[PDB]
RNA sequence: CCGUCGUAGUCUUAACCAUAAACUAUGCCGACUAGGGAUCGGGUGGUGUUUUUUUAAUGACCCACUCGGCACCUUACGAGAAAU
RNA sequence: GGAACUAAUUCCGUAGGUGAACCUGCGGAAGGAUCAUUAAAGA
């Protein structure tokens, strides 16, 4: 019915990447993201952001030559966190309300048979 | 000096009322009580 | 014109979920105008958004979002709050980010968040205004994300092997500090 | 005339707001649409170019989509009704195409003019009498006026050494002065009669100043 | 002053002939200019397609296909088989505790000389009727349940063409083999071909290609 | 009450050192004294279940028993200052 | 400087240290306060 791009989605703590590619991935279509759309560094993160951004990539999005969209949602992953960023969900709750008709949409955080040593140490990072 | 003295389905509630205070720092019912 | 989102139903979570089933897809289907299919063969709950009795895009998702929220084992009221409020998100970390635990020490870690009777683990959602779920390795909150921030560190500050009581001061001290704004 | 970006293009009055009509069209985005009208006639026609080699003479009188001409392999970014009748549609891909209109089912392409540039608009140029010179913009920015009955070019009014495209020109025709919108955002004004004379230039916008330095004697 | 998106020309990816859909996507390129053109650019992308998407039915949720471009006809690029995946969600599901996970791998070739290697994967599940939870096999089960599983990919990989193989897979005629052979050692559930890569194909050969599109 | 750079080190070979709350904070071998349900390994018994093919043979499962394990439960006709 | 005018948690082994009222890295111990849910091959 529409034309199918990638939204994908990656939501790390301290800043939440929206950016939109052709199917095949190789050639892309605008991006912004949260940390574009306020300055105050410590507000990166946060939801308002990412809407904000998911508001200006549905611009540009439908501006090509798109108007549907499957995305791929993704945490930082690797030795770190394994867990959604916060503007992430909210980054795609403003996708969705925003006419580009959804499809499918997958987790792809990077995830090892485990190893190489986490940072940190002993003692551990965040606290 | 005689007389007496005497919700919604979707709940509308603004950016700075809820956990949003990015979206309110760049943020910009009397007639119906008529 | 229609759309459709398909969430997995885990096994331990429901039993539960379906038996409360005939209080759960009626204020979907009835407040939200939504269609909740559920396949039992396959555990996949199934949101349809029919054009026609949608009136909001943002309801579709909202649905399948609550249906998640149930998902990661938390209450029935909790999942309608996802709907009523959009501030409420939820986030899920392993203890094994924080702090690597093997065995014993990873178990006594655990009780250390919830606590005797779950003392220790009520008190952080009174004083933060939130919904955690103690899994095994997994922690979930849910909550506004202000309210979040400051409740993962609590709880982060517990899996670092801090004593109770320090927590505590440190959570009356966050829960004032906020409540009075 | 207005084309969705959907492909569904919808004509509205200018002097009252009200859709006269709306045509489904085709399936694709519309590029371009062209309208063709004497002060006082009984005889409309509008002409609709989609983001695909197809262009459709819809017919406003008429209620009906007289001709389909996918000679064209890209979308056509500009499209010209020659006067009484031949349709010249600008080509995206680089082909410009000559077309016969006529009420009557019968239409035929008269030629196809090859050229080292994209079309990004065409029109029709009285001036040169019997022989119309064409008037093509490119993505190269060099404006070509082309021969009618022969495909060579009568005049370039430039090459640019800035890398910068032509979105559109807006031209006065019956004035004989034709205004180009550059790709580093800047109007040209060219008289229309071997490389074209700018009478003029116009710049819009400055997008950055490296740096403020005055200059010439006046210091103006 | 540029706008990259009014430069380049929209293109169509066509799937291989043995799928329920051929159609699939468009695509981005940049005009075919002397000197790097749209020619080359067009010729090494892969598509990762759901065969649900690829298939209409969605008893085929999981399972995602590589399609990769070989050659290309104006407006209209081919595609070829490039490998399969299943999905994240799906195999995090079937990971459930208190069950013997069992995987096993063969590198092995076609006849259109493709080189591929292949996946499997199968759980120990409950004897309907039984008291214990844990329904764990004996490593001795585990061991012996590879080699067949190992025995019969084999023999499917070499029969197979590569298309033919392709033909194999959809209708998952593996999976039940597997299962046919294995319950005389122990129960399991589910059991499916997991994810297949390719890392050896032939010479172009345009003449085999245009063969599998119709 | 941390953040950054980061030497040794962290890994491996050949050789040293030669001790830890090296802890069940409880020598070794054997023998007697009391109940219960789970589980790991081995074996025996069954016109048990399930797998189909043409019944089997297999296998996985169920019941009873029996050696030897890692543990838990309840208690005493026992012990202790008491937890046990 | 002069002289007018107006305004008014504990601990162990080990190693190192120059913001060392002692701390820090690696590995151990507890002699440190377990709430809640839990048949979903529920074919």
């Amino acid at each position: 019915s529409q034309v199918f791009g990638v939204a994908r989605i990656y939501a790390s703590f301290n800043d939440t990447f929206v950016h939109v590619t052709d199917l095949s991935g190789k050639e892309t279509i605008a991006r912004v993201t949260g940390g574009m759309k306020v300055k105050a560094d410590r507000d990166e993160s946060s939801p308002y952001a990412a809407m904000l951004a998911a508001q200006d990539v549905a611009a540009k999005c439908k501006e090509v030559g798109i108007t549907a969209v499957h995305v791929k949602i993704r945490a930082t992953g690797g030795t770190r966190t394994k867990t959604p960023g916060p503007g992430g969900q909210a980054a795609l709750r403003a996708l969705a309300r925003s006419g580009l008709r959804i499809g499918r949409i997958e987790d792809v955080t990077p995830v090892p048979s485990d190893s190489t040593r986490k940072k940190g140490g002993r003692r551990g990072r965040r606290l | 000096r005689s007389k007496p003295k005497e919700l919604p389905f979707f709940l509308q509630l603004s950016g700075e009322k809820v956990g949003d205070e990015a979206s309110v720092r760049e943020g910009i019912h009397r007639r119906d009580q008529e | 014109k229609f759309e459709s989102r398909k969430i997995m139903v885990p096994p331990h979570r429901m039993t539960p979920l379906r038996n409360s089933w005939t209080k759960i897809y009626p204020p979907l289907v009835e407040h939200l105008k939504l269609q909740v299919r559920m396949n039992l063969k396959t555990k996949s709950v199934e949101l349809r958004t029919n054009p026609k009795f949608t009136t909001d895009p943002g309801a579709l998702q909202k649905g399948a979002d609550f249906i998640k929220a149930f998902t990661l084992g938390f209450d029935l009221d909790d999942s309608i709050a996802l709907l009523r409020l959009d501030d409420l998100y939820i986030e899920t970390f392993e203890v094994k980010d924080v702090k690597t635990l093997t065995g014993d020490h990873l178990s006594r870690a655990i009780g250390r968040i919830a606590g005797k009777d779950g003392k220790t683990k009520f008190a952080i959602e009174n004083a933060t205004r939130t919904r955690i779920v103690l899994a095994d390795s997994k922690i979930h909150i849910l909550g506004g994300f202000t309210h979040i921030r400051m409740a993962r560190e609590s709880v982060v500050s517990l899996i670092l092997g801090s004593p109770p009581g320090k927590v505590y001061g440190n959570l009356r001290t966050v829960a004032s500090r906020l409540k009075e704004r | 005339a207005v084309g969705g970006t959907d492909g569904s293009i919808i004509v509205v009055d200018i002097e009252n707001g009200y859709i006269t009509h709306s045509f489904k069209g085709h399936g694709g985005t519309i590029s371009s649409l062209k309208f063709y009208g004497q002060l006082n006639s009984k005889i409309w026609l509008l002409a609709s170019g989609d983001t695909n080699g197809m262009v459709k003479v819809w017919d406003l009188v008429k209620r009906k989509c007289l001709h389909t001409l996918q000679e064209h392999t890209s979308a056509v970014r500009g499209l010209d009704i020659i006067e009484v009748l031949n349709l010249l549609s600008g080509g995206r891909d680089d082909i410009i195409n000559l077309w016969d209109f006529n009420m009557k089912k019968k239409c035929k392409l008269l030629k196809t003019l090859p050229v080292n540039q994209q079309v990004e608009s065409c029109g029709f140029l009285k001036d040169g009498d019997g022989k119309r010179i064409i008037y093509t913009a490119g993505g190269d920015a060099i404006f070509q006026l082309i021969d009618s009955e022969s495909g060579s070019v009568l005049k370039r009014t430039n090459k640019p050494i800035e890398e910068l495209f032509i979105i559109g020109v807006l031209p006065i025709l019956s004035n004989s002065q034709m205004f180009l919108v550059l790709s580093d955002q800047t109007l040209q004004l060219i008289n229309v009669e071997d490389t074209i004379q700018v009478t003029s230039s116009i710049a819009g916008n400055h997008g950055i100043i490296a740096d403020m330095r005055y200059v010439g004697p006046e210091l103006n | 002053v540029v706008d990259p998106f009014t430069r380049k020309e929209w293109f169509d990816i066509k799937a291989p002939s043995t799928f329920e859909n051929r159609n699939v996507g468009k695509t981005l390129v940049n005009k075919s200019t002397g000197l790097k053109s749209a020619s080359d650019a067009l010729k090494g992308r892969v598509v990762e397609v759901c065969l649900a998407d690829l298939q209409g039915s969605e008893d085929h949720s999981f399972r995602k296909i590589k399609l990769r471009v070989d050659e290309v006809q104006g407006k209209n690029l081919l595609t070829n088989f490039h490998g399969m995946d299943f999905t994240t969600d799906k195999l995090r599901s079937m990971v459930r505790k208190w069950q013997t996970l069992i995987e096993a791998n063969v590198t092995v070739k076609t006849s259109d000389d493709y080189v591929l290697r292949i996946f499997a994967i199968a759980f120990t599940r409950k004897q309907a009727n039984q008291v214990k939870r844990h329904s764990y096999a004996q490593s001795s089960h585990i061991r012996a349940i590879r080699k067949v599983i190992s025995e019969i990919l084999t023999k499917e990989v070499q029969g197979s063409t590569l298309a033919q193989l392709t033909s194999k897979l959809i209708p998952e005629v593996i999976n039940k083999e597997i299962e046919n052979a294995t319950k005389d050692i122990f129960p399991l559930q589910n059991i499916h071909v997991r994810k297949v890569k390719l890392l050896k194909q032939p010479k172009f050969d345009v003449g085999a290609l245009m063969a599998l599109h119709g």
